[PDB]
């Protein structure tokens, strides 16, 4: 019933730059706030408690500040291991609400994806459904748009996306989109194309095949 | 000092679960135990606390109605029970606690996580289909191959290439739940195209819940 709004929702900083998250409580909360760090898979870690006290073992990079309703976590010089989501939490009163979290990620030079397109296996067409798969691998930043078109017809409700975690070496993202349709629909139509829009692209790149080739 | 939680569960809608969480190394009854929920790709959300000495619980209204937290000081383990399960209850559940803070109810110690899935879907191994480009010329010297791993339940699957021999350039995607009620993902790998198909690229998929290891030779 106290609401912890933190911003930004996503932070991208170069290796060794500073990192500022902050948190706004809906209601004066004194010094009674902790920050935590979570990484994919792992349970969370406590970094600061009581607004500005490093839990022993946590290194000097991390420091918290503020009291009342406006609080901030600082990361002096980001490092490879600091990529994670960062959460804010109040222990002032009845329900100890967390914030929604800030994703902190390594800034990288921009890079467009390499787009690849896969037609369905004859092996799958026997079961009576066709999955067409478009793969944009190794791009940064994550923000990417991808539209399916079957014979020039913008597809709408019939596909799904998935996205990797940022890469340890590359600091890049890969994405796949999968268009599902029936064997009939697949056999009636002819040109299957995905079209990708991204910062690093100077204008959209289409990858396409025609079924019968 | 460790909190060890119980294993992943798969539960029909309208069922009830009791996740446990056991504590070594410190006196359970001297400190609070908190449970927290994390919906797939969402934030942490505080469910409720319990005082094992008293039995005294506080909850979040969101969770009061349907969640009961209890603690058994005889086994130094704390339990969490949701009734009237629901697909949106699918999330990882954490017990947590604080006892080396020294000034606050902040939680320095957390469990593995315990995954609860709620689904009407039945246990089912995946069907595996090769992702290769049309033809062939193809790139260069750079092509992508892969594996559509489709229609399985529950999670998880282990994908690998060439029985582990091949790790570079491989990305296995976060599984995705379809309207089936079943999971589908794919695994892909960048390779040098001049080297193709001098080398075969087999792709090994393992779904322990349905006792299923399968294998695809991928070729364009």
């Amino acid at each position: 019933d106290i609401v912890m709004t933190q911003s930004p929702d996503s932070l991208a900083v170069s290796l060794g730059e500073r990192a500022t998250i902050n948190c706004k409580a809906s209601q004066s909360v004194t010094n009674d706030v902790a920050w935590y760090q979570q990484k994919p898979g792992q349970p969370p870690k406590l970094l600061i408690y009581y607004a500005s006290n490093r839990y022993t073992g946590v290194p000097d990079r991390f420091s918290g500040s503020g009291s009342g309703t406006d609080f901030t976590l600082t990361i002096s010089s980001l490092q490879a291991e600091d990529v994670a989501v960062y959460y804010c939490q109040q222990d002032y009163s009845s329900p100890y609400t967390f914030g929604q979290g800030t994703k902190v990620e390594i800034k990288r030079t921009v890079a467009a994806p390499s787009v690849f397109i896969f037609p369905p296996s004859d092996e799958q067409l026997k079961s009576g459904t066709a999955s067409v798969v478009c793969l944009l691998n190794n791009f940064y930043p994550r923000e990417a748009k991808v539209q399916w078109k079957v014979d020039n017809a913008l597809q709408s409700g019939n596909s799904q996306e998935s996205v990797t975690e940022q890469d340890s070496k590359d600091s890049t993202y890969s994405l796949s989109s999968t268009l599902t349709l029936s064997k009939a629909d697949y056999e009636k139509h002819k040109v299957y194309a995905c079209e990708v829009t991204h910062q690093g692209l100077s204008s959209p790149v289409t990858k396409s095949f025609n079924r019968g080739e | 000092v460790q909190l060890v939680q119980s294993g992943a569960e798969v539960k029909k809608p309208g069922a009830t679960v009791k996740i446990s969480c056991k504590s070594s190394g410190y006196n359970i009854k001297d400190v609070y135990m908190h449970w927290v929920q994390q919906a797939p790709g969402k934030g942490l959300e505080w469910m409720g606390r319990i005082d094992p000495a008293s039995g005294d619980t506080k909850y979040d209204p969101k969770f009061q109605v349907r969640v009961t937290i209890t603690a058994d000081t005889s086994t130094d383990t704390a339990y969490m029970e949701l009734s009237s399960l629901r697909s949106e209850d699918t999330a990882v559940y954490y017990c947590a606690t604080g006892m080396w803070v020294s000034t606050g109810y902040a939680l320095d110690f957390w469990g593995q996580g315990t995954l609860v899935t709620v689904s009407s879907a039945s246990t089912k191994g995946p069907s595996v289909f090769p992702l290769a480009p049309s033809s062939k010329s193809t790139s260069g010297g750079t092509a992508a191959l892969g594996c559509l791993v489709k229609d399985y339940f529950p999670e998880p699957v282990t994908v690998s290439w060439n029985s582990g021999a091949l790790t570079s350039g491989v990305h296995t995607f976060p599984a995705v739940l379809q309207s089936s009620g079943l999971y589908s993902l794919s695994s892909v790998v960048t390779v040098p195209s001049s080297s193709l198909g001098t080398q075969t690229y087999i792709c090994n998929v393992n779904h322990k819940p349905s006792n299923t290891k399968v294998d695809k030779k991928v070729e364009p």
